[PDB]
């Protein structure tokens, strides 16, 4: 319910002007130099 | 010569004498690379190396392939379609249950980012390797290369997650979350936004038609959020995508106010993100 609203609202501001990067936003890969930190492991093992 | 070196060898192979075709082998690929003549030695070594692959002769195809990696090195062979393209050869012989399966994979790896301008190999290379990695186990391997792939290694990137998710039984908003945001954060971190939005719709086109939560689309300006009722993490995670994208400080701070427990969840991505999108220190 009020989450809705806020989800709503939020969005509507948040693209209210163009976004400084678009959907189609890629960096060269090439570019890249950092991977950000490492994520957590899953909980689970995999099963293969 | 060469062409009858490689007949020799080939006979050795049919007949089952492993050893002698292996010890030959090496023997005239070591007088190649003494006379620098690096083209003939990568072609032996390379055709060596595959025609032990397809005999299953582990050990001594990827011993081959080693040798053929260090004078890839010697040689100073840029990546590139043709020198990618042997490897890729021989990864698709390579039985994903070998012993040194890992090692093999690594020196390929190592060799794309020595030698092209990816520090951390070559996409298309990582394609390839990364469903071997897969096939053998490696599942984090699998991903990291996936994600430093290409968009074909978006999608199986997606699958690999996907297939995970349905092989745990647990549909819990923590649970699903805890696969979901590895493609949001993973291609935030290299920025590339439009893998993040398609992973995105293709993992949570496939959870609702899976399992059929409650939820309501919303659509503003272009942009779509489709909003769970009972996934409020997932509602998170999606708005994380757009707010990088504005790169305004404030609706980052207005997102993490909004739900504390996510953020604390995630403090340590939403930190790097913090520098990375908002220039937050
Ligand atoms: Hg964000």
């Amino acid at each position: 319910g009020p989450e809705h609203e806020f989800v709503s609202k939020f969005l509507t501001l948040a693209t209210l002007t163009e976004p400084k990067l678009p959907k189609s936003y890629t960096k060269p890969l090439k570019d890249v130099t950092n991977l950000g930190v490492p994520l957590p492991t899953l909980k689970y093992k995999y099963k293969q | 010569k060469l062409a009858k070196t490689l007949q020799r060898f080939e006979n050795k192979i049919k007949a089952g004498d492993y050893y002698e075709a292996h010890q030959t082998l090496r023997t005239i690929a070591n007088r190649y690379v003494r006379s620098k003549s690096y083209e003939h030695a990568i072609e032996l070594i390379s055709q060596g190396a595959l025609s032990f692959l397809k005999a299953k002769q582990g050990g001594s195809g990827t011993d081959l392939i080693f040798y053929l990696l260090e004078v890839y090195d010697l040689a100073e062979v840029k990546v590139d379609d043709i020198s990618v393209a042997r490897l890729v050869r021989l990864i698709a012989e390579l039985d994903p249950s070998e012993p040194n399966l890992k090692d093999v994979i690594t020196g390929m790896n190592n060799w794309s980012i020595k030698f092209s301008e990816y520090k951390f190999g070559d996409p298309y290379l990582h394609n390839t390797i990364g469903s071997k990695l897969l096939e053998g186990d490696f599942v984090y391997e699998a991903e990291r290369y996936f994600m430093l792939g290409t968009h074909d290694s978006m999608i199986k990137y997606v699958d690999l997650l996907w297939d995970w998710l349905c092989q745990v039984d647990d549909i819990e908003d923590s649970t699903v979350a805890e696969f979901f945001s590895r493609l949001v954060f993973n291609y935030l971190f290299i920025s590339n936004i439009s893998f993040a939005h398609e992973s995105k719709d293709i993992f949570l086109e496939r959870f609702i038609e899976k399992f059929h939560p409650k939820y309501e689309k919303i659509d503003k300006n272009g942009y779509e959020i489709v909003f769970f009722e009972d996934y409020s993490d997932l509602n998170f995670l999606q708005l994380l995508l757009i707010t990088c994208q504005t790169k305004d400080k404030s609706y980052f701070l207005n997102l993490k106010n909004h739900y504390l427990d996510f953020s604390q969840a995630y403090k340590s991505e939403l930190e790097f993100l913090g520098q990375e999108y908002f220039n937050i220190v």
